[PDB]
DNA sequence: ATATCTGACACGTGCCTGGAGACTAGGGAGTAATCCCCTTGGCGGTTAAAACGCGGGGGACAGCGCGTACGTGCGTTTAAGCGGTGCTAGAGCTGTCTACGACCAATTGAGCGGCCTCGGCACCG
DNA sequence: CGGTGCCGAGGCCGCTCAATTGGTCGTAGACAGCTCTAGCACCGCTTAAACGCACGTACGCGCTGTCCCCCGCGTTTTAACCGCCAAGGGGATTACTCCCTAGTCTCCAGGCACGTGTCAGATAT
């Protein structure tokens, strides 16, 4: 139930505000919707297959982690 | 009886990086000793010049604590700094 | 045990920065980038040795894989003092 | 700190994972780094974003400039 | 001997294409090809086994690991070759 | 005595495989063999996949000899199989 | 095949090499190998160009084009 | 000595055109050598440190093709 | 202006297990020797690609003309971080035992190396 | 007006060292079985932040149109390629010491997990 739609628009706006753009014209917010929801498709295929690999059955930081590493976008200060 | 870091006079336990490497030798792995003295320095040397960066942005920022956006502030004035981390910095 | 180089971090700034103290948080970030990096050096060395087809890891070889990962200037004082440091090792006491 | 609602994430982010497997539970500190770490890239996107606009010589940004940034990328999503 | 998969290209091949002409060329690409995607599989499966604190190689790693490096409906009937041969294996002579 | 290979009536010769697993164990690897026939499963259909896709572009292109465009235009079709290769193709 | 002529890419593989370590020399296939190689990439990196003109709304390329381009996929160089 | 010229304006021609675009103004066939510069210094500067680490005095393919692998670049025929 | 106030940061201290040699000790690897294959020098044709000039001509390329798609700005919900509360169930941990990999024989045969005739294009003759 | 032969194919055979077990044998992990603390519900709630409406406005599209910057095309011209030729020197490869990891043990001492005063952000008089 417009789930999607959780992520509002003075979100993205203040986004784009410390994402150094100052004029976000409005036909994107469907948009980044849609590419967030493909990100977070993919990161979070990877994370789970990694969860449940562990014979377990909730998600722990270094899962995703991991997964941000098997992306090329590692990040820092949990497991490395 | 000297330990072989503080022998060379070198500051990172060369023991423990000699067992770390020793994880992950290909059931064959010989650690040349040596290569461990000379994997130290590096880390030695590397991470020296990246706090110098930090605790001149520090002093610049005039605080004695240290700040994740210190160091990002800090990769993001050096360029080949930033080209050794391609990891997204936390904060 | 769950190691960490945190203090061999403050006893070299401490060679270089004796008057700065450090959060901690930005301490474990330290470590979590150092162990990174020594663990890139880890396994490029051993690819390295893999592609000589050979089975053992000498100094030559981590200096190798540094002067990979590293550019121009900094990969050059960082071969100096990695030879540096094999030589007042090995032609010494 | 950061710029989206944690609440309205978590909802998004069961749902994503529920059409995986259902009933699963996640550590709270990780679906916090993941907001991190995908506000990070969208914030990214963004900037290129930017630069191919401003490349357009207009300000403004329109579903094309996104389109071509995650062609251009490699993306091709 | 340098070891190939040529031969076991060729026979598949037959059992899917038995009419069907293949350039040597074109053979030794596919197993260079297939030997990368190979070493990919197992340094990932490598990595996981590490990753679970563990030492073992298991085919369920190697589910694991396959499930991750290939997308949709080609993960899905890969997992489903993999499970099938595993048991025509095990639950058999 | 039957070949495991040909035991589970596979085609990859399952023996190679489990060496060339064993030739990256990190001084502790140990085969399941039933990994190694996973594994040998999983190359022989992802890559029956991909010739049958080559395949089709040679029937298409009346050639009953395989070419590195054939394959090129063939990756070029698929998503996933672009996918699978990342790397630039040989002409 | 291929496009560039093969002597003028020996003498600029030479200089290369050169600033690096002197007299040193080349298997042949590996220089005809990595002009392969380079070509290819610039290849790429054109229609990546054309891509992003295109996008622009203009034929034509500009240095702004590939200025962009490289900074998108991530050279930043 | 004008090394770097070398590289001609018909082949940059040439390759835009097997590169898909058609109308390549003119002020380029410069940045190309730049660019194509940068990248042969990154590539060759690998495959210089792979092959003295060989203790060789000779450039291979299974150089090039190890510091295309570096790069996440890699192709295929050689050596994997 | 500054004590202060709190956490949170550098000192101080028993209590480990990971390092420092001894010497085997066995072996990967330096090292000497060959040898011969590929990479430079190097010389002229050459012709086929590359400047050069020269039309020419077209697309771009910032100059105008132009209002409704996008920041303010209340104005109005309203849902959401807070605040517990439970809570339990999955995740941490540990005996154990048991199925599961290393090993050398046999061995062999399926898998590397020749060769071969089958066939394809293809004009040159 | 021509039908045809180097080059890769699939047998096809000759040589030969990676499977194939068999217990052994030792052991990594299932796996049973604990004893816990963080993800859900499970409620209402202050506020900030999300629509919403209205305002209110300007920028991404026309036009300006042209002209010189780029494309086609002869026109030299000149260097890449061939072709050869050599040669030699450096991979490559091989057989021979030997030093140089590591194993175990000692053994102990610096790290580790405590505590603990002290003062940098932080507040008001």
């Amino acid at each position: 139930r417009d789930n999607i739609q959780g992520i509002t628009k003075p979100a993205i706006r203040r986004l784009a505000r410390r994402g150094g753009v100052k004029r976000i014209s409005g036909l994107i917010y469907e948009e980044t919707r849609g590419v967030l929801k493909v990100f977070l498709e993919n990161v979070i295929r990877d994370a789970v297959t990694y969860t449940e690999h562990a014979k377990r059955k909730t998600v722990t930081a270094m899962d995703v982690v991991y997964a941000l590493k098997r992306q090329g976008r590692t990040l820092y200060g949990f497991g490395g | 009886a000297v330990s072989r870091s503080q022998r060379a006079g070198l500051q990172f336990p060369v023991g423990r990086i000699h067992r770390h490497l020793k994880t992950r030798t290909t059931s064959h792995g010989r650690v040349g000793a040596t290569a461990a003295v000379y994997s130290a320095a590096i880390l030695e040397y590397l991470t020296a010049e990246v706090l110098e960066l930090a605790g001149n942005a520090s002093k610049d920022l005039k605080v004695k604590r240290i700040t994740p956006r210190h160091l990002q502030l800090a990769i993001r004035g050096d360029e080949e700094l930033d080209s050794l981390i391609k990891a997204t910095i936390a904060g | 045990r769950k190691e960490s180089y945190s203090i061999y971090v403050y006893k070299v700034l401490k060679q270089v920065h004796p008057d700065t103290g450090i959060s901690s948080k930005a301490m474990g970030i330290m470590n979590s980038f150092v162990n990174d990096i020594f663990e890139r050096i880890a396994g490029e060395a051993s690819r390295l040795a893999h592609y000589n087809k050979r089975s053992t890891i000498t100094s030559r070889e981590i200096q190798t894989a540094v002067r990979l990962l590293l550019p121009g200037e900094l990969a050059k004082h960082a071969v100096s003092e990695g030879t540096k440091a094999v030589t007042k090792y090995t032609s010494s006491k | 700190e950061l710029l989206i609602r944690k609440l309205p994430f978590q909802r998004l982010v069961r749902e994503i994972a529920q059409d995986f497997k259902t009933d699963l539970r996640f550590q709270s500190s990780a679906v916090m780094a993941l907001q991190e770490a995908c506000e990070a890239y969208l914030v990214g996107l963004f900037e290129d974003t930017n630069l191919c606009a401003i490349h357009a010589k207009r300000v403004t940004i329109m579903p094309k400039d996104i389109q071509l940034a995650r062609r251009i990328r490699g993306e091709r999503a």
